[PDB]
């Protein structure tokens, strides 16, 4: 089985071609933490600490272009599904944890064993080192899971609420010209009031869980740097 | 002389009429699958060999020197034993894409030629097969071509409850 | 975290002061060092090579959930059925009277 | 005076910014948003 | 003519081997109907037997694909090592 | 015997214990704001750090609250 | 440069010739190479004979080290002259880039062919000793030499902004030597004034330390084949 | 229900189906047709690249000998729990 | 001055980036792009029935039973196969013509 | 210039393709069959009597 | 729910596949 | 056997449920107000943007409660 | 004698009793953000290393309540 079908991108890279023709600054990144991971001067990596800085944009401005415009009534996330999103997290994470494990250092691995010498190592420390080998891959899946369910759950919410704002509006406005017409009125407030605040939660959300899903992978990526001071 | 490209086919067809795989046709398949590890084995073994003749005279003082991590002493007898043997002698320890070539090429050609001759072997074993699996091979390396449905076409033997397809 | 220096030969403390799963495995005990685990974890733990215990435990994880585990869920073996259907060996072999083809020559 | 644009800016104040001393300040105190 | 039971509960007491061969045989009568029916019309068979032709098909490609396994000291010790005679009794106890 | 059955309006009992896990988040919720209020009252300058913070834990419980929202209406209108 | 057909003419006409100069090269280069081999296998320093390992201080990967793994032959005048020294060098660069394109012809059968066509119609990759005259030599130079200006500036670039922007230099000195260090060649740059930088980056990054992309620009500004 | 049938693409033009049978036998035929040719010798990297992995995945399939059933891949109908045929 | 991204062109760059910037993540894209459509790519009949259609299955028509028609239909005629052979229908010929008169 | 020209022609192309899909374009698979295509199957095997 | 499904997820994850490998470096030069 | 039971009364036990979600809103509330009444008087100062922020947690957590209502009335009625 | 009964609709009561479990950590994240600004309110300097914990904390507590989505998702489809 082979579907053909497109994206919901095409108004979007019409625009993006018209308006970015010509050069412009960029000031404002939702995660802006991927461009400064060192805070104390002297510091330096010799890894390649600043590989994820292109695919942290790219990421970012593909689920903007996606999850912020698919507030817009009938807009399309093309790209939701469970499984397409635990790909990209997989991409993403196992290829940095790849590319930390193709160093041959064994060495980066000594902090999984948590604990020190006075605690039991086999009793202890060896299950520490295994939940904490389990739990790689549970943020792993967490990531995913969460961009995936904040998605689907705030988009059920909105059509639900805008279906019975359909029902009353459509079917209850009549009652402005009768005597209960205080009552409509409420309720209409009451309703404009709620579509406010689950646009407003909507909009704020998409933005933080993206910054989220960024932070979960520098995060991994941090979790086996190793800086050395400037003598 | 190209066997895979041959018997790729033949393989393809044989997973599709498994069901005709008689048990000499499976223990040739074993074979197959234990002579690909014993070479797989024996290219370790020799990558192992290559790989610590060109190591450096401080890599195998560091890696066959103390401390002992069991301290038995039998360990220790045997590393110091071989890194002797090792270090007796002058050795070429190359370094980059010297010592890549060194270990790999020979590992590499190894490999690849007991493979191709255990595939040409395999093919010999199938054509000296007096199954359908064997008359469909010596038909294949014939005609060129694999003929679907030849086991019911020559009508081969099914089991006794299964027999009624053939009554015609 | 921070910088990790290998140990020098002097600051390795001795094989026999290590312990085992109940006392240390000291002369007439050694060759029992091989089979104790838990002596050689403690042991690896004294000599500062702790990714003895690390490496192997993330790695197979890693083994686990890239290429064991769709490999176990799509082609592993179930647990057998109750009524077995055992093969009768009796399909694959040619007919009486069939005249296979000759073998290249 | 035409209705050109400048050297962009990215909505950031340059009085500001992690790099404001790579603006000049005119009498007024207000740095310049290009070099 | 005489079509096999291939119903779940039928089914569910039989070996795959059987109920592959069983499918494969409803599918060969229902194939020779439908020819007997197309050449008591006159009409060429290829116009209205397709569909049962292509059943045909893919039952003898299920049919094809699946070989029991040989019994063996492994086959053997795997079985035996999973039905415990604990096992068997727990399974006859229950009633699913 | 074999017996099988299908209940239709077991999926409501479902939904409803859904719906109890907002009881853990909207008390989530007022703990962060309890919080906030304290912290302001002895750091009044240093105001916007812990709006900006309050805010992120909303967010973080919300999640949550949507994870099981989304359960209910799965188990309510499925 | 850019493949032409002009470059390619001439490296198709010169090729058998080419590779017979490269054979008598070849050999020569052994034997200069086994004569300062076993020179330095002989006088060489201990830590140099036995390859001595040092690794890094972060992840613990083994890397040449500039004060034990290199060692500078003061008496190697007496066995091997200057001139064969420098045919020696000349030589691993084209032994190196013929070394590439036989491991690739190797590799992919009779399928380099169109991928040879490609090769011969550029002098970047070729042995210098596809030319047999002057003219073929100085364009071959000239080859070279744009793949030098292509490759320098961004190893320059990488080197300085990380530096610039992970460190600083201690004293005005230093500053002095690292600001010249980095000028454009239109200008001439005192070494006395730029040395004090050498020790600020061992205390910054030794050659022991160097990155593999920092490897790939320096390699590439050497015409060192990296693929 | 009807809120769930919200979430699926809205720009699905076109569908083509292929048995698998059909168009792995088409790759092997152009696999053969371009190792084929003398001036690749079976040695090469590139020929065992293109054969040996195919040759052990099929062997390991040839093998197999499974207490088990494992229904058809290509079932008209895979739905039905109770009938794995 | 040489820059990768300014100075090449499009494809070139492509392969630049993908090989010696992000090679890792490219070859861990492959890996999955072959394992899905080694995995997840068929659907069966009942499953397309099921969920494969907009507004559902439209049994009034059965297009899946057309397209079937039209695919055997299609391998008949091209490869020229005889579907009265015993093999497809489980009896002689002369079995086929008695069973014909019958009904 | 170049980039200018090049987003020139790409908007040209995306104003296409959008006026296509979202006014032409039929949905496949649909109920009644009065548009788009229920879908077919494809390398099918041509001349190759041996095949079955 | 398709979002839950499997039955086309090959065709699906095409689009991510297309614009990581393909729309990625337009984007980026 | 097949059964297909339809029980009518079953949406009243969703409904019950779905009500024991305010029990979190309602502690919720007093611990937001609780905490304000702490601040008040350890910064009275600032008692106006301790109001407003008290305020926006109650909001916040009356939404939960509306969505918890919202899964309530839905059963009760369908 | 014995009585084998496949009831249908269970799967869905005891998927709601698994997002119960979200209550505890909702409720759990509310905590951790209700103290990290008391934290920055004594500490305030010190807000990059309570904000990482925070994370590390509410990363912890996030992996227990999938692990309840998980069975939830499982019975839910079982
Ligand atoms: C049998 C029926 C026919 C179908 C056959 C199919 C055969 C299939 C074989 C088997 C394949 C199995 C595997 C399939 C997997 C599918 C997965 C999938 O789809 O996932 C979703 C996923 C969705 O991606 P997306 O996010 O939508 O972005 C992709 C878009 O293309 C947009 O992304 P982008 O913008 O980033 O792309 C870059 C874009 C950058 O932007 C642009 O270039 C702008 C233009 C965009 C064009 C592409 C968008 C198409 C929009 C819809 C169609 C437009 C209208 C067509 C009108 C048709 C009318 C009938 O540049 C281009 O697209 C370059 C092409 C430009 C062409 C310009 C041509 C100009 C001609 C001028 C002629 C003038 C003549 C004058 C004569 C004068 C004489 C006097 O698809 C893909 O990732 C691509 C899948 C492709 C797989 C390969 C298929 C094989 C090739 C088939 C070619 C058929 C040609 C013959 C057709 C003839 C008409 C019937
Ligand atoms: C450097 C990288 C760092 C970054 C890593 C980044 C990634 C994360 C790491 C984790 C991995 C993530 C996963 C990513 C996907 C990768 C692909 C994948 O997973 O595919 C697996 C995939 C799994 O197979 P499958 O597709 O699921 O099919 C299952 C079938 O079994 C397939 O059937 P088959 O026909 O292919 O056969 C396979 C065969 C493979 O094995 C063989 O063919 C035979 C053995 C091969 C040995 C290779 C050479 C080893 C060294 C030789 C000796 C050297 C020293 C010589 C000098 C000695 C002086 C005295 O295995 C077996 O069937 C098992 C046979 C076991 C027999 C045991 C008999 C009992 C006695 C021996 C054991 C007990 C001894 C007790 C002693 C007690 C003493 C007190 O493929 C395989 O594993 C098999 C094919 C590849 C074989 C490669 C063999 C070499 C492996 C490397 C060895 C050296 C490095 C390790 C040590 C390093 C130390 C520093
Ligand atoms: C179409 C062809 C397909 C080919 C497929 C095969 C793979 C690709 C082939 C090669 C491709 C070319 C590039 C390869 C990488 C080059 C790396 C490099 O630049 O190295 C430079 C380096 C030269 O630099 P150097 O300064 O001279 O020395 C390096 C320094 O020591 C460096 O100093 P350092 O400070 O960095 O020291 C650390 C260094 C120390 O290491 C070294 O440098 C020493 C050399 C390596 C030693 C490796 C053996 C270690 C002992 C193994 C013991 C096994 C016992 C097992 C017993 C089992 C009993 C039942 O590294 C390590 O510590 C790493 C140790 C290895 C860990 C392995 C972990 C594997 C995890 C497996 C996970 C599970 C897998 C799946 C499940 C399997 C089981 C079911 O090269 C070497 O030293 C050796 C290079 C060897 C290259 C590979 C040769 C390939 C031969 C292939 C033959 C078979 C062909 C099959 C074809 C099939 C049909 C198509
Ligand atoms: C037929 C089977 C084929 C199998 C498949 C092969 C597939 C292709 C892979 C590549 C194979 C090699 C290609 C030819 C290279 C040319 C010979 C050579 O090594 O040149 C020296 C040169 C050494 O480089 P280096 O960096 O200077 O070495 C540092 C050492 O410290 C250097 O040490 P040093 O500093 O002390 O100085 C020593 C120097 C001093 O000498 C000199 O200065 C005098 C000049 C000597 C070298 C002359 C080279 C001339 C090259 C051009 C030849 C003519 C081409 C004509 C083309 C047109 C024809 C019409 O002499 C050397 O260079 C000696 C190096 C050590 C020997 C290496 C050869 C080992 C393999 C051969 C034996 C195989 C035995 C098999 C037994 C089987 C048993 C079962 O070679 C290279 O440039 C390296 C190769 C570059 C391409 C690498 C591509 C990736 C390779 C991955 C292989 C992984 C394992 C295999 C499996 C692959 C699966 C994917
Ligand atoms: C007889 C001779 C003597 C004997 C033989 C001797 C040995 C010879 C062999 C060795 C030679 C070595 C030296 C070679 C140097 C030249 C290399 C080169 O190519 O330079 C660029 C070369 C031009 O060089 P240049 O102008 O001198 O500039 C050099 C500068 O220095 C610029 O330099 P640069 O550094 O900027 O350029 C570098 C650039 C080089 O690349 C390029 O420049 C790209 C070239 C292609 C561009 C194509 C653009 C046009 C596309 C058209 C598309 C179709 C249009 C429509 C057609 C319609 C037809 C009807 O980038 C790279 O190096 C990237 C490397 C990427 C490596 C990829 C590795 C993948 C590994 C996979 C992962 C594995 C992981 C491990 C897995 C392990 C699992 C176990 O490019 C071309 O000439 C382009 C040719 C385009 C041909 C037409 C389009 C393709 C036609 C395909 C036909 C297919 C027919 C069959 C179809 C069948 C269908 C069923
Ligand atoms: C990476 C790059 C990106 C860009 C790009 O390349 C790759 O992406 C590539 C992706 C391409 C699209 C992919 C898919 C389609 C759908 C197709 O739609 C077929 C519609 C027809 C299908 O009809 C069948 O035609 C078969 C022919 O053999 C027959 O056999 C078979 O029997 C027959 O059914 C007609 O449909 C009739 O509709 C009517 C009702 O309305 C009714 O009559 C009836 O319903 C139905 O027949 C129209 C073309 C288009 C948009 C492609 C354009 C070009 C691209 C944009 C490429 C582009 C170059
Ligand atoms: C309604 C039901 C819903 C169920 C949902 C279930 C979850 C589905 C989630 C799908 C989306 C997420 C996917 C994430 C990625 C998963 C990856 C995975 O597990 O794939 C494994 C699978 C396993 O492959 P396989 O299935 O072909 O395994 C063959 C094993 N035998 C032969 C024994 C059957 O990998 C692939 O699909 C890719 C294989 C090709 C690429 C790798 C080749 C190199 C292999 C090296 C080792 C062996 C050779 C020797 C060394 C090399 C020599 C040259």
């Amino acid at each position: 089985m082979f579907l053909f079908f497109f994206c919901d991108l095409f108004w979007l890279r019409l625009l993006l071609c018209m308006y970015y023709c010509v050069w412009s600054r960029l000031c404002f990144i939702v995660y802006f933490n991927c461009l400064m991971l060192i805070f104390d001067f002297l510091l330096f990596c010799l890894f390649d600490l600043y590989l994820f800085v292109g695919l942290c944009l790219f990421l970012l401005l593909w689920f903007m272009l996606f999850n912020l415009y698919s507030l817009i009534l009938y807009y399309c996330i093309t790209y939701l599904n469970l499984y397409l999103l635990f790909c990209i997290v997989f991409l993403l994470y196992i290829a940095f944890l790849f590319l930390f494990c193709f160093l041959c250092d064994f060495f980066l691995f000594n902090n999984l064993l948590v604990g020190d010498s006075f605690m039991d190592v086999f009793f202890i420390r060896f299950l520490l080192c295994f939940l904490e080998c389990f739990s790689l891959l549970c943020r792993c899946l967490s990531t995913f899971l969460r961009l995936f369910c904040n998605l689907l759950s705030s988009h059920f919410l909105l059509l639900m609420f805008f279906d019975f704002f359909y029902f009353i509006f459509v079917f209850f406005f009549y009652g402005v010209f009768c005597y209960w017409f205080i009552l409509f009125i409420f309720v209409f407030c009451f309703c404009l009031l709620f579509y406010v605040f689950l646009y407003l939660l909507d909009l704020f959300a998409a933005i933080l869980q993206l910054f989220i899903f960024c932070n979960m992978i520098l995060q991994l990526i941090m979790d086996f740097l190793l800086f050395l001071l400037f003598v | 002389t190209k066997y895979e490209l041959k018997m790729q086919y033949f393989d393809e067809w044989m997973i599709r009429w498994r069901k005709f795989q008689t048990e000499s046709d499976w223990e040739i398949e074993k074979g197959r699958q234990w002579w690909r590890r014993f070479n797989m084995a024996v290219s370790g073994a020799l990558f192992c060999g290559l790989v610590l003749y060109t190591s450096g005279t401080a890599t195998l003082k560091r890696q066959y020197g103390l401390p002992h991590f069991f301290d038995i002493g039998v360990d220790g007898q045997a590393k110091e034993t071989m890194l002797k043997t090792l270090t007796s002698r002058w050795r070429y320890t190359p370094q980059g894409y010297g010592r890549v070539l060194i270990t790999g090429v020979p590992t590499y050609i190894l490999f690849v030629t007991l493979e191709h001759y255990r595939e040409r072997r395999r093919m010999q074993q199938y054509l000296q097969q007096n199954t359908v699996f064997g008359e469909q091979m010596r038909r294949l390396l014939s005609t060129g071509k694999i003929e679907e449905y030849l086991p019911v076409n020559i009508k081969a033997t099914l089991p006794a409850s299964q027999q009624a397809i053939y009554n015609y | 975290g921070e910088l990790f220096v290998r140990p020098k030969l002097e600051e390795i403390p001795p094989a026999d002061q290590c312990r085992g799963f109940f006392g240390p495995l000291n002369d007439s005990l050694k060759f029992l060092r091989l089979l104790d685990i838990k002596w050689m974890m403690n042991r690896a733990v004294a000599m500062r090579r702790e990714y003895l215990i690390a490496t192997p435990t993330l790695f197979t994880f890693i083994w686990m959930f890239t290429w064991k585990g769709a490999v176990i869920y799509f082609w592993g073996d179930r647990a057998p059925p109750r009524r077995m259907d055992w093969n009768t060996e009796e399909t694959g072999r040619l007919p009486l009277g069939f005249k296979p083809t000759p073998a290249p020559l | 005076v035409g209705n050109g644009p400048t050297f962009s800016t990215g909505g950031e104040c340059m009085n500001t910014c992690d790099i404001q001393n790579a603006f000049p300040m005119n009498d007024r105190g207000v740095r310049s948003s290009s070099p | 003519f005489h079509f096999h039971d291939v119903s779940n509960d039928a089914i569910k007491g039989m070996p795959p081997s059987e109920a592959l061969h069983k499918h494969l045989e409803n599918a060969q009568l229902a194939h020779r109907i439908c020819l007997a029916k197309a050449l008591k019309a006159g009409e060429p068979p290829v116009e209205k037997c397709a569909l049962t032709w292509g059943e045909v098909l893919i039952r003898y490609q299920a049919w094809s694909e699946y070989r029991p396994p040989f019994q063996d000291s492994v086959a053997q010790a795997k079985y035996k090592k999973y039905w415990s005679k604990k096992r068997q009794e727990e399974d006859d106890k229950n009633p699913f | 015997s074999t017996v099988a059955i299908s209940v239709q309006g077991l999926h409501y009992v479902g939904t409803g214990l859904a719906a109890i896990a907002l009881a853990g988040v909207g008390l989530g919720i007022g703990t962060i704001f309890g919080n906030l209020l304290v912290a302001c009252a002895r750091q009044p300058n240093l105001t916007k750090m812990l709006f900006n913070y309050a805010i992120l834990g909303f967010a973080l419980t919300e999640a949550i609250g949507l994870f099981a929202l989304m359960l209910a209406f799965l188990m309510l209108f499925s | 440069m850019q493949g032409s057909w002009s470059v390619l003419k001439k490296n198709c006409s010169n090729f058998f010739p080419g590779l017979l100069a490269f054979a008598q090269q070849t050999q020569e280069a052994y034997g200069i190479w086994l004569r300062i081999y076993n020179r330095q296998q002989k006088y060489g320093p201990t830590d140099f004979v036995e390859q001595s390992e040092t690794f890094s201080p972060d992840y613990h990967k083994r890397f040449h080290s500039q004060d034990k793994n290199m060692w500078v032959d003061k008496e190697l005048c007496t066995e091997v002259s200057q001139k064969e020294v420098a045919r020696l060098m000349t030589y691993k660069l084209d032994m190196w880039r013929m070394a590439h394109c036989a491991g690739a012809l190797l590799a992919t059968g009779g399928y380099a062919i169109p991928f040879g066509l490609f090769w011969l119609a550029n002098d970047t990759w070729v042995p210098s000793s596809f030319n047999l005259t002057g003219e073929e030599l100085r364009a071959w130079r000239e080859a070279q030499d744009l793949y030098r200006y292509r490759s320098a500036p961004s190893y320059l670039t990488d080197t300085k902004w990380h530096f610039d922007f992970h460190a600083y230099p201690w004293n005005e000195t230093q500053e002095r030597a690292w600001d010249d260090l980095f000028e454009k060649n239109d200008v001439r740059r005192d070494p006395k004034v730029v040395r004090p930088a050498a020790e600020m980056y061992d205390g910054f990054i030794k050659f022991e330390l160097i990155r593999r992309k920092s490897l790939r620009h320096l390699c590439r500004s050497m015409n060192i084949p990296t693929f | 229900s009807n809120p769930a049938d919200h979430f699926r693409p809205n720009l699905k033009a076109l569908t083509l189906y292929a048995e698998r049978q059909h168009y792995v036998d088409r790759w092997l035929h152009v696999k053969e047709r371009w190792l084929a040719p003398w001036y690749l010798p079976w040695w090469s990297p590139l020929f065992q690249l293109g054969t040996w992995y195919s040759q052990r995945s099929r062997n390991l399939f040839l093998v197999e000998n499974h207490l088990s059933y494992r229904p058809y891949k290509f079932r008209r109908n895979d739905e039905d729990r109770n009938n794995p045929y | 001055v040489y820059t990768r991204w300014k100075c090449d062109r499009l494809p070139v760059f492509q392969l630049k980036l993908f090989t010696q910037e992000y090679p890792m993540h490219a070859a861990v894209g492959i890996f999955t792009i072959i394992f899905l459509w080694k995995h997840m790519s068929h659907c069966s009949e009942e499953t397309e029935r099921k969920y494969g259609w907009w507004a559902g299955y439209p049994y009034w028509r059965d297009p899946i039973a057309r397209r079937n028609e039209t695919k055997y239909k299609q391998m008949i005629i091209n490869n020229d196969v005889d579907i009265t052979h015993p093999k497809w229908t489980g009896c002689s010929v002369e079995q086929l013509e008695e069973l014909s008169r019958v009904v | 210039e170049i980039q200018s020209r090049k987003k020139y022609f790409q908007t040209l192309g995306y104003l296409v393709a959008f006026i296509y899909l979202y006014f032409l374009m039929p949905k496949e698979k649909s109920f009644s069959g009065l548009s788009g295509p229920d879908g077919h199957w494809i390398m099918l095997p041509k001349g190759r009597p041996e095949l079955f | 729910l398709e979002p839950m499904s499997t039955w086309y997820l090959a065709s699906w994850a095409m689009v991510w596949y297309y614009a990581f490998f393909f729309w990625m470096p337009m984007v980026w030069t």
